[PDB]
RNA sequence: UGCGAAAGCAGUUGAAGACAAGUGGCUUGUCGUUCGUUAAAAUGGCCUCGUCAAACGGUGGAGAGAGUCGCUAGGUGAUCGUCAGAUCUGCCUAGUCUCUAUACAGCGUGUUUAAUUGACAUGGGUUGAUGCGUA
């Protein structure tokens, strides 16, 4: 909760831009291998989204050049692949007992 | 005065400076009201910095002005945030920067050896 | 090959729909993309594809959203700059027709919840 | 993951007396909250995987343009038989 | 021959061996001595640029 | 089927340095 | 073909941190710049660069020290009436004094207490102060003659080392020292208390780290000390009465380095948190107050400033500073917040260490005591040379065919055959005594195995042998600036060679007859030499960028109106051009270049019409192509009839001073 | 800009004059100028007033951490091997099993539904970073 507290105050008070532009192969790596972590949870993974979202917006050339972040995107592909599997098998269950009203 | 943009009174109000327009640019003059003490007036790009004239209109656009109870000296604020301290005797300026935004009032102290500023920062 | 073709007859001046038709023909994932970096420039691509997916939104055919999510994945370096002037709104209400699938996989991973169950419950009263 | 096929199990089976007690959502709130805020932000994370997708694809096509040509571009060499035949001193020794 | 040539390097080199309870050094050469400056005392130049590059003024 | 295409039209809407050593040619 | 271009960045020639800058003469601003004035720069590699600030700083000569030799403080001595000394202390025990003509210390003075850290000079100039690790301020008696230098009188000892040192006047010396402290001694001869320390001062020190006072100047016009120290505060002091005046807590980091103008209605401060501050006095209010306000800041530096120096005379008022990134920043005195700035390059090759041979497409380059030769191709590296009985290099040539390397510095030289095993190369080296005895400048290979000498004292050799050479008149300031008739320059192929001295004479020389037929013929320093054998000419270039040919056996029609014909790129240049050569295809269009930019001028035609030492002062007496799209350039050659060779460099923690975040 | 629902749905972006720069005009750009239309950057960031320790009362927790190769479900690797399968008593994940000052987080205890006490002269001076190794 204080990882998360300390993301959503830089996101709702300045920038997520300022807080993720001087960045590089090493400085990323801690930000991205929490998100790994926080993408399970739900009440971090709004915040999760958009900052992964973000650091991909104004990083995808050094996903071009370290091949030892491109492993991390593709651990949180997977990530994000057994989440939206679980966030959909939510919503059916969630209409089948809708169904037992 | 025949065409003013912006215009400041001393804490005494002995003297009161403003700005002119009047032509390349703006123009500064301070005039002492009660007595003809003194009145002086220059072209403020003697004021500005050299490298104000190639970067944006914020930072030469003056947005206030302050002087003290003498007459030496004169704080011009910017809209780009800063403060200039110019010397009314001989035209040498100083800069006061911490407003990271743009600078909104200004005072003097009655000695004069203190300056007030407030801006978009509530400091 | 038939990519060839369909290249050549999409690079000279005409035939858009018969050339996303032929492209459609054989169908490569590898081809769909080599077909992609081949060209230099497109003869309005986006455009007509707009208007495909815009009348079609819900179609089978996975051919030309393939084709979209490929050319939006290699060259939206370049569509967001080719042009501004009809391509605004050709963005604008693409989107708009894409935007109410997801207003409306909510109600049918719903429906998919409904049917299982039914199914389920269905195999398991079998009768002895 | 593995429980959930326990809760399915039993709406399944238990489909007349949970549609016959009055206030379902009253009596198994902590369900219908737990899947509210478990399929909530599906959106959210289709609009993740289809931006994190998009961009690793993007470098997995532009670095498989080019896959084989690091197997073999690092010819890297070090101070060679060059730095025995610099050494002058070592060159007046031996 | 890997493991001992900057032995051989610096064993060569160096002067000043013992005999006993002597030791004999040697003179060095006018050539050098008016050639060039003696060198750094690298102590003391290690302490100022140590200095300038200490931890308190966060360099980067 | 349905579900199907929802999921991939739904994917389309969210989706809508120097060497050491050159060699180049100059003005003769 | 057209041009195909090798833009190489395999040399990673690196300089090293400027560490003391120095002027020749003092301000005097109501007076005209004199002739004679020299900036001098003090790298941290050992090697002393002297600059003369007319046209654009041009680099006249330069010092280089060998292995582990560095240079912390230089102060220059100009007595009235004699010549330029120059004194230095290293990391050592020792000062020492060079002699400006041969580039050798003709003085190792060993101080006689420890390992000095600051030096400076007496006003008047007749004694110089050492500021030693154990506590010692040592005088040196100076005025016996340029060479010869006294002990006079170790002041009254201290505990903590003493790390700058400055002279009020001929009277007192006043010294920061590494425990905090500022110390007053009295060096008045001839007094009572002489050589005892008369006042201490200490500054507010830092709460968690020691406290170190790094620079102290004297302020003559009013009555004060300046001092900086390692808080980055930077204190006035009142002199009698011995008190701070006033403080300002100014820098964020130490102040390594400040200096002030000739009236003192400025003091200019730096240090390792990279930002020049200004402390002004020039309103009436502040001189009859004796106020300093903090008036102005600037951010020009990358990482350091560790010297700082100022110059002001009637056309030149600049303060340049420089520090760990290894560039010169030139500001202005009394227009420094408001004025522009030039940052100099890293590098200006007045001194080459690269150069090809077009047989086997090889290209030798010698950093500090150590050589590197690699061939195209791509490239590889096919030798080197670390030889480490050596300990300074200096210039160096290889033979056409690419048979024999010569390298060169002021002691000795020494030549190796090289021949090609294959993927490597066999280099032996080839004895001769001679050449292991004498001083070498310039070596530039008449033939396959002659070679011309020019030898650091003045003599022009001929081996593998004596060249008549006239002399020059000797005037002021060939007597003040003890170098200017010295041979900078020799350019030879095909028994005809020409060589240049920086008084604007330029003789050529005949290698048969070695006789001279002189051709001084100029006004200033002379910038390049190229022979061109079509036309039978010589090309020179001087400081002003100006291109004059000549002819052999004065300028030709296509110097007559190619000199006030020329390009506004060549009237607007700021970078000397360092070398000319001439095409390979073409042996009449010649092909030259500084260090920002490559040019090339054609033969015959000729185009229609239509922060510097600028004043009245005089110089040291009393098709048309152009790019800059290979600007941080080291040097250019040729290869066969189509292709280029542009060999440039290439790039450490600094104090972060961000850039707004958004 | 208008209508809207938080989605969206329709509309765009002219003219005059002055000035600046570049090459009296021509080009470009501005405006503490007017008329009409519903219509990124000057190295430049936030005060002192007392800290530390130990409790106590509510509020949250993904618990902070350590084991057992103990079970359940998996994902996967090195070498050999036709496979079969061998050795690594293969590794990693999640759950379970076991234990701890609920270890974790936050607000409050001046009056509050509730819940707090105690140390310290809250200075000055000299070293203290070049004195240090357990790596």
């Amino acid at each position: 909760e204080l990882t998360l507290t300390v993301l959503q105050e830089l996101r709702k008070r300045g920038k997520v831009r300022v807080a993720l532009y001087g960045r590089d192969e090493s400085t990323l790596e801690p930000l991205l291998n929490w998100c790994l972590k926080g993408i399970e949870d739900v009440r971090s993974a709004s915040i999760v989204a958009d900052w992964v979202a973000v650091v991909l917006e104004l990083y995808g050339n050094t996903l071009e050049s370290s091949p030892v972040l491109q492993e991390l995107m593709i651990d949180l592909k997977t990530k994000v692949r057994h989440e939206i599997h679980k966030s959909k098998e939510a919503q059916r269950i969630e209409g089948m007992l809708q169904l037992l009203t | 005065w025949h065409n003013v943009i912006l215009s400041n009174i001393s804490s005494n109000g002995k003297l009161l400076a403003h700005m002119c327009k009047d032509v390349e640019h703006k123009s500064i003059s301070v005039v002492s009201l009660f007595d003809d003490s003194v009145n002086l007036s220059f072209p403020l790009g003697s004021i500005l910095s050299s490298q104000t004239q190639s970067l944006s209109y914020n930072t030469r656009y003056v947005s206030s002005m302050a002087i003290d109870n003498m007459g030496q000296q004169l704080a011009v604020g910017f809209a780009s945030g800063v403060i200039s301290i110019v010397s009314l005797a001989d035209l040498q300026i100083r800069l006061l920067k911490w407003h990271i935004d743009s600078v909104l009032s200004l005072s003097f102290s009655h000695d004069g050896s203190y300056l007030l500023s407030g801006g978009w920062e509530k400091v | 090959n038939i990519l060839s073709s369909h290249l050549e007859a999409n690079s000279t001046e005409i035939l858009d729909d018969l050339m996303s038709g032929s492209w459609t023909e054989p169908e490569i994932k590898k081809f769909i993309l080599t077909k992609i970096n081949t060209v230099d420039h497109l003869s309005k691509i986006f455009l007509t594809i707009s208007k495909s997916i815009t009348q079609n939104p819900w179609n089978e055919e996975n051919l030309l959203p393939l084709w979209l999510k490929w050319l939006l994945t290699l060259k939206s370096g370049e569509l967001n700059s080719i042009k501004d002037k009809h391509t605004k709104k050709n963005c604008k209400h693409l989107k708009s027709a894409l935007r109410s699938s997801e207003e409306i996989l909510p109600v049918l991973l719903g429906i998919q919840g409904r049917l299982e169950m039914l199914r389920r419950q269905a195999k398991l009263r079998e009768d002895l | 993951g593995p429980l959930n096929v326990w809760v399915k199990w039993c709406l399944i089976i238990h489909g007349g007396y949970l549609v016959s007690i009055p206030n379902l959502m009253s009596t198994l709130s902590s369900l219908h909250s737990t899947l509210k805020r478990r399929s909530d932000l599906l959106p959210r994370l289709l609009a993740l995987d289809a931006r994190l997708d998009c961009t690793i694809n993007k470098f997995k096509t532009l670095n498989y343009e080019a896959g084989d040509i690091h197997s073999s571009e690092p010819v890297v060499e070090e101070d060679e038989d060059d730095v025995e035949y610099n050494e002058e001193l070592d060159d007046a020794g031996l | 021959i890997k493991t001992k040539k900057r032995k051989t390097l610096k064993n060569l080199r160096k002067d000043s061996v013992k005999r006993g309870k002597f030791r004999v050094q040697l003179l060095s050469t006018t050539q050098d001595s008016k050639t060039l400056p003696p060198k750094k005392e690298s102590s003391i130049i290690r302490s100022k640029d140590r200095w300038l590059n200490r931890k308190a003024l966060n360099k980067g | 089927k349905q579900v199907e295409i929802a999921e991939r039209n739904t994917e389309l809407w969210n989706l809508i340095a120097l060497p050491t050593y050159t060699m180049e040619y100059l003005d003769i | 073909e057209r041009m195909i271009v090798h833009r190489c960045r395999f040399v990673d020639f690196t300089p090293a941190t400027i560490t003391s800058l120095a002027f020749s003469h003092k301000s005097n601003i109501n007076k005209l710049t004199p002739s004679d004035l020299r900036l001098a720069i003090g790298r941290s590699n050992g090697n002393i660069e002297i600059w003369n600030p007319r046209n654009n700083w041009f680099q006249e000569m330069v010092i280089e020290g060998g292995k582990d030799r560095s240079i912390e403080g230089l102060c220059w001595s100009n007595v009235n009436g004699e010549s330029l000394r120059l004194f230095s202390i290293g990391g050592s025990t020792v000062v020492t004094e060079w002699d400006l003509a041969t580039g050798l210390p003709l003085r190792n003075y060993d101080c006689n207490s420890g390992v000095i850290w600051s030096i400076s000079i007496n006003d008047s100039q007749d004694k110089l102060s050492v500021g030693c690790d154990n506590g010692t301020v040592v005088l040196i008696d100076i005025s016996g003659g340029p060479g010869v230098l006294e002990h006079d009188t170790i002041l009254m000892r201290q505990e903590a080392r003493v790390l700058t040192l400055a002279w009020k006047k001929d009277d007192f010396v006043i010294g920061g020292c590494s425990d905090g402290r500022i110390r007053i001694w009295s060096a008045q001869k001839n007094d009572e208390n002489m050589g005892r320390l008369l006042h201490t001062m200490k500054v507010d020190k830092a709460k968690k780290e020691s406290t170190l006072v790094w620079s102290v100047i004297y302020l003559p016009r009013t009555d004060q000390i300046a001092s900086g120290d390692s808080t980055g505060s930077i204190k006035f002091w009142d002199f009698q009465f011995a008190t701070l005046n006033q403080s300002f807590k100014a820098h964020d980091a130490d102040v390594l380095c400040l200096t002030t103008d000739t009236d003192n209605n400025y003091v200019f401060s730096a240090g390792v948190d990279r930002k020049i501050f200004q402390f002004s006095q020039n309103t009436n209010k502040s001189q009859k107050n004796n106020r300093w306000v903090n008036s102005s800041n600037r951010l020009l530096h990358g990482n350091d400033i560790r010297a700082i120096c100022a110059y002001q005379s009637k056309g030149a008022d600049f303060l340049v500073s420089g520090g760990v990134e290894k560039t010169l920043v030139i500001n202005s005195l009394t227009s420094f917040s408001n004025g522009n700035y030039r940052k100099m390059p890293t590098v200006e090759p007045y001194s080459k260490n690269v150069l090809v041979n077009k047989e086997q497409r090889l290209v030798v380059s010698w950093s500090e005591s150590t050589v590197k030769i690699w061939t195209m191709g791509n490239y590889k590296l096919v030798c080197k040379l670390t030889l480490k009985d050596d300990q300074n290099i200096s210039t160096c040539s290889l033979s056409p065919d690419g048979q024999v390397l010569v390298v060169g510095r002021p002691s000795t030289t020494k030549v190796f055959h090289l021949q090609p095993v294959g993927n490597k190369l066999k280099v032996t080296k080839l004895d001769n005594d001679l050449l292991l005895r004498t001083s070498t400048k310039l070596v530039k290979f008449i033939d396959n195995s002659k070679i011309v000498i020019c030898s650091c004292e003045d003599d022009v050799f001929i081996v593998d042998q004596e060249v008549e050479l006239l002399e020059v008149t000797s005037t002021k300031s060939s007597i003040k600036v003890p170098y200017i008739n010295r041979i900078n320059h020799l350019e030879v192929d095909q028994n005809i060679a020409v060589i240049s001295r920086g008084c604007g004479v330029v003789d050529i020389l005949d290698l048969k007859a070695r006789i001279s037929k002189p051709l001084a013929r100029l006004n200033n320093f002379i910038t390049a030499v190229h022979i061109n054998t079509s036309r039978k000419s010589v090309v020179v270039i001087t400081a002003d960028n100006k291109i004059y040919e000549f002819n052999m056996n004065v300028l030709t029609q296509w110097s007559k109106n190619n000199t006030d014909n020329l390009p506004k790129e060549w009237k607007t240049l700021k970078e000397n051009c360092v070398g000319i050569f001439s095409d390979i295809e073409n042996s009449s269009r010649l092909w030259f270049w500084g260090a920002t930019w490559i040019s090339r001028i054609d033969f015959d035609v000729d185009f229609p019409i239509n922060l510097t030492i600028t004043d009245e002062s005089n110089f040291m007496n009393d098709h048309f192509f152009f790019t800059d799209k290979y600007k941080p350039l080291l040097f250019v050659d040729l290869i066969s009839s189509n292709e280029l060779a542009i060999i440039e460099r290439n790039p450490q923690k600094a104090f972060i001073q961000p850039k707004l975040v958004f």
